[PDB]
């Protein structure tokens, strides 16, 4: 982005409107991430994953639309994609890539979950929590200790907490690894958490900003913003 | 054949509780390092004047109990407490391994 | 129901069909159509069909309000494929 004259602009609307039977009505980008071999686009009319990037065949990205039962247009406009930015250059056999998608919903008879995560071929999206209820703001897979970190916040209460659960055969489990860390009641609203790229530091942000070394068993506040929330973060 | 008694170590630091501090210290790589110095006796007609050090490293261990969590719970560090024949005074210096 | 000719547990085991999204307010406007035909000696060319017709709208998750399925009622497929008329009965 050193010059505005070299930023080339593309419209992808034909490729998107292909997979969707008829023609709906408001296909804006809502989020997008770029993994080491894949492109994941969350638009207002659904979530699309590129086939692959290492094998050119037709000189045009072919996008496959994920299945989410029911979620309409009002469920995709409120939706976030979380990804851990990690470079897998020489590609050891134990390194994989995960992506989490989080909505804000009501719990229909057709779903129940509002939080899904998937492995490197982004086809099988399975829920992040399994069998009043807390809402998963952010679920993150950490590979240093082979665990999954949830940022929960029960509605109708100021209670916010973080739970780390061990992973069994690539699926998170009940019975947390160590007892959960409960944030103070002054934490008004959280908005997510991030891993600093190629590191083991955790950052919870929202009305306040907290940092954790190690896995996420203990946090320490570094900032308070009364009635003010951070909206986005950039790091290098 | 073993000595009786162990030395049990944790650390405390204001603003937080002991157990989560020990859990964090274990999860970040910390391990206590212990240095024991023995003092000679007054009777040099029955024992020799020599003064001895021994340097050890404390081993982590879990407290047996209910343990609601899967992996980690109340956690402590343990080392044996050795004493030699000819002394009654020992100085134990605890410090960190740098991590 | 699972099947009726093979009793195993002295209790009907019921399996619930998949319909994406349809909520409670779409099941209250719905009809089952079945052709009453007696297949006593069960010749090999005789099969059984059931149609379900709904009174709902047209979401981004569906499109159809008319499905039909064959004798093992597991794969429910739409009755009309590729302003738009409404199917009262198929
Ligand atoms: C960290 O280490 C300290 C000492 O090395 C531990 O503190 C000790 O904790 C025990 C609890 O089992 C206390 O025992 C109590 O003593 C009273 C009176 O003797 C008795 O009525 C109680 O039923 C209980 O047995 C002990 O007093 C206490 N010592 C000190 C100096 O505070 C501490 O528990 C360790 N932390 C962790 C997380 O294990
Ligand atoms: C202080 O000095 C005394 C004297 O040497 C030490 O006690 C002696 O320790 C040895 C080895 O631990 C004992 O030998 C063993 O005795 C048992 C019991 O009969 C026998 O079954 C074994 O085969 C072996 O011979 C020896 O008996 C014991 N002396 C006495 C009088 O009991 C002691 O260890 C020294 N203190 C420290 C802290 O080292
Ligand atoms: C859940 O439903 C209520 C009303 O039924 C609605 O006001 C609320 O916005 C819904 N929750 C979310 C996350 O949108
Ligand atoms: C579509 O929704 C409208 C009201 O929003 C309703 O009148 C109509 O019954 C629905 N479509 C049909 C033809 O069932």
């Amino acid at each position: 982005f050193w010059t505005y004259k070299e930023c080339i602009w593309h419209d992808l609307t034909e490729i998107i409107y292909a997979e969707l039977k008829d023609e709906h009505q408001g296909l804006t980008v809502i989020d997008l991430v770029l993994t080491n071999h894949f492109l994941v686009i969350l638009t207002s009319l659904g979530l699309y994953v590129s086939s692959d990037l290492r094998y050119p065949t037709t000189s045009q990205i072919k996008l496959s639309r994920a299945e989410f039962c029911g979620f309409e247009r009002v469920d995709y406009i409120r939706g976030n994609l979380w990804y851990n930015e990690k470079c897998f250059a020489n590609r050891e056999s134990f390194e994989v890539d995960y992506v989490t998608i989080t909505f804000n919903r009501n719990r229909t008879l057709s779903e129940s979950s509002s939080c899904f995560f998937s492995k490197e071929p982004f086809l099988h999206w399975l829920p992040c929590v399994f069998s009043s209820i807390p809402r998963v703001i952010t679920f993150l897979i950490d590979q240093e200790t082979d665990s999954g970190i949830y940022l929960f916040n029960v509605q109708d209460t100021k209670e916010t907490y973080v739970t780390v659960a061990m992973l069994k055969d690539g699926k998170p489990s009940p019975r947390p690894k160590f007892p959960s860390f409960h944030f103070p009641s002054t934490f008004t609203l959280p908005l997510g958490m991030i891993f600093h790229p190629r590191s083991h530091f955790l950052y919870v942000y929202g009305s306040q900003i907290w940092v954790s070394m190690d896995g996420g068993n203990t946090f320490e506040m570094l900032c308070n913003l009364f009635s003010h929330h951070v909206t986005k973060t950039s790091n290098s | 054949l073993s000595f009786p008694y162990y030395l049990q170590i944790n650390f405390s630091c204001p603003g937080q509780n002991i157990e989560e501090l020990a859990r964090k210290g274990h999860l970040m790589g910390m391990k206590p390092m212990v240095q024991i110095n023995y003092m000679y006796s007054v009777n040099f007609y029955r024992w020799e004047m020599e003064n001895v050090q021994i340097l050890m490293e404390a081993a982590p261990m879990r407290s047996t109990g209910y343990c609601p969590a899967e992996a980690m719970c109340v956690l402590n560090w343990y080392t044996p407490m050795p004493f030699k024949n000819g002394s009654v005074v020992s100085s134990v210096d605890i410090y960190t391994n740098g991590i």
